[PDB]
RNA sequence: GCGCCGUGGCGCAGUGGAAGCGCGCAGGUCUCAUAAACCUGAUGUCCUCGGAUCGAAACCGAGCGGCGCUACCA
């Protein structure tokens, strides 16, 4: 079971496990808050950083991954641009404590 | 005239706990 | 009945009913979140050890029933920087008061000096500086303060007007402070003969000045209860009470006795001659600054038909200006006000929301 | 004199899927909830359905998950206060 | 101090044996799934304590909190 069983998600098959490892910060990449999950792909989320943006997803999680609001998740900035950006990876609830715990994200907003 | 007062700061100060 | 109406002036929770409650135990109540709202109220009967508050000399030294001075009465206003109002109303009825100062606060505090000035002002002229929180200190910090305090006590009015550090908390040193208040705060001749005149700041209860009042006289209330018209109450003194005893009769110095209606009335002789104006001359002064918040911003002079709080007697009435003369204006009231003399008042203006007061004068008729 | 501050409750009420329902408890009764209602439906794709209990009391009923955004939109068209709400759920 | 609410959680109501309604949370059931639709709840006896009377949260008191009356009662 994914989402609500169906007679349709049986031809898929997901692979990750809840035992995953976390993924750490790169350079033009960084942690984001959902301010508020928008239409069409778009998100509007704000960065831990500060600054406002516009989140967009991009492929991969588009079906794979559902997301909600209030979420800590993985922002490559554009390199070009900037106000429009993009979601790489979301961080799981659990995943997002133990970075809290850590420090490596500022301590600002909570689960 | 400070004499009396200062009189006065020394004995409450020596009336403390 | 008590002789004499003493004020514990000050800034706000310095502990002015603290030290009221040091005196006589006798607390205002509370308010109770907050702090004394009403103006406060408390007797007490000072003997001494010739050979004190009760007596009983046989605290200090020995037995001798020590001998009984006078009976006094205290008025605990209230601190907070808006209460003026009421604070200002309440000096009327004094006799002399008590600064009480905080000793571990930064000395000319807004309505330490607000107070202050008011004193000097209406001409409460018999005054006792008192540094209190001194229980909460270093012994450094208590006099540093005491020499602020003997340095603003200079170009003031303020030559010897002494200042005894107390511990209102733990009640310590308050015997010299009766010492004091038994020195500078003499008890005030008032001959009797005068027209009986009283002023009102409770009722559910205020002070006599001049005259005298005897169970079962016939009296009125000025101005009395409004139609729009104001006319004078008439009743019989049903009876007199101080404290909690009954007496047959009542003279100054003191209170004496629904929400508080008759608030800022006056009581007098019936068939007596005072007089229920509407519009009122005022000869008057002002001060340089406003001296009172917590900013010191210079006093514009008086504009015409500006809103104004004249503060006369115990009431406190709100006012227009019509005229604006050196020092005489003329105002057109809300509230009629009973001028029963010639007369002292205090002058105020909304300048930030809260009033402020800022300048005083005389009544003129 | 009139009190402030009053407890003004949106609650999560379970809707057709996995969406929900702004219910509001402990409604102000001063103006038109009729007039509100429309208000409401106008601004959002809600519907607006008023429960009655008795003395004191409405249930108001808004079809969706908005919460904040209910809550900014009644800020900005006078009526109610800013203090008054209350989230109540998850 | 009076009056009502005194919970099994919130918000509404009823007083002498009967676990009262609307919502919420906690959980279930039904459907491939959620919701609606359904049941079961939780400090076991509906303030704290005990009694008159087998009993009861309801009758009575001492003892608390919120507001409907009061205005600071020397
Ligand atoms: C505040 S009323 C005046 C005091 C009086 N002893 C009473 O109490
Ligand atoms: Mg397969």
């Amino acid at each position: 079971n994914t989402k609500g069983g169906k007679k349709g998600r049986r031809g898929k098959n997901d692979s990750d496990g809840p035992k995953r490892e976390l993924i750490y910060k790169e350079e033009g990449q960084e942690y984001a808050q959902i301010t508020k999950m928008l239409g069409n792909g778009r998100v509007e989320a704000s960065c831990f950083d500060g600054n406002k943006r516009m989140a967009h997803i991009r492929g991969k999680l588009r079906k794979k991954v559902w997301m909600g609001q209030g979420d800590i998740i993985l922002v490559s900035l554009r390199d070009f641009q900037d106000d429009q950006c993009d979601v790489v990876h979301k961080y799981n609830l659990d995943e997002a404590r133990t970075l809290k715990n850590q420090g490596e994200l500022p301590e600002n907003a909570k689960i | 005239v400070g004499l009396p007062y200062s009189e006065l700061l020394s004995r409450f100060f020596n009336i403390l706990r | 009945q008590a002789t004499i109406n003493i004020g514990t002036i000050g800034h706000v929770a310095h502990g002015k009913s603290t030290v009221v409650r040091a005196i006589s135990g006798v607390q205002t109540v509370r308010l109770e979140r907050n702090i004394t709202i009403k103006l406060g109220y408390a007797n007490a009967k000072i003997y001494k050890c010739q050979e004190e508050i009760s007596p009983k000399c046989q605290r200090p030294g020995c037995p001798g029933r020590y001998k009984l001075v006078r009976h006094v009465s205290f008025v605990d206003c209230p601190g907070h920087d808006i209460l003026m109002s009421t604070m200002l109303s309440g000096a009327a009825v004094m006799d002399a008061a008590l600064l009480l100062i905080a000793g571990n606060e930064s000395c000319p505090q807004p309505q330490t000096s607000e107070h202050l000035a008011a004193i000097e002002i209406m001409k409460l002229k018999h005054v006792i500086i008192l540094q209190n929180k001194v229980d909460l200190m270093r012994e450094e910090s208590a006099l540093e303060h005491q020499k602020s305090i003997l340095k603003f006590i200079r170009g003031t009015i303020a030559d010897g007007a002494p200042i005894v550090p107390i511990s209102a908390q733990l009640k310590y040193n308050i015997d010299a402070v009766n010492e004091f208040i038994v020195k500078t705060i003499p008890v005030p001749p008032r001959d009797f003969m005068i027209s009986p005149r009283l002023i009102v700041i409770r009722s559910f209860g205020g002070s006599i000045l001049n005259g005298v009042f005897k169970l079962g006289d016939e009296i009125e209330i000025r101005p009395g209860i409004v139609t729009i018209q104001c006319k004078p109450i008439f009743s019989n003194i049903v009876s007199l009470f101080a404290e909690q005893n009954d007496l047959k009769f009542a003279v100054p110095g003191g209170l004496i006795g629904r929400a508080d209606r008759l608030v800022g009335q006056v009581v007098g002789a019936k068939g007596h001659l005072p007089n229920i104006y509407t519009d009122i001359e005022i000869n008057y002064f002002l001060l340089r600054r406003l001296l009172g918040v917590k900013k010191q911003a210079k006093v514009r002079k008086l504009e015409p038909n500006e809103v104004l709080m004249v503060n006369i007697g115990s009431t406190a009435t709100g006012a227009r200006v019509v005229a604006v003369k050196a020092d005489m204006a003329r105002l057109q009231l809300t509230s009629p006000a009973c001028t029963e003399i010639n007369e002292k008042i205090a002058l105020s203006r909304r300048i930030e929301k809260h009033w402020r007061l800022i300048g005083w004068a005389t009544i003129k008729k | 004199e009139t009190a402030t501050s009053n407890y003004i409750h949106i609650r999560i009420q379970q809707r057709n899927g996995r969406k929900t329902l702004t219910t509001v408890q402990g409604v102000p009764e001063e103006y038109d909830l009729k007039r509100i209602l429309k208000v409401l439906k106008k601004d959002f794709a809600c519907n607006g359905n008023i429960v009655k209990d008795p003395e004191m009391g409405e249930i108001i009923q808004l079809q969706g998950d908005q919460r904040a955004k209910v809550c900014e939109f009644m800020i900005s068209q006078l009526g109610l206060q800013k203090k008054n709400i209350k989230i109540h759920g998850f």
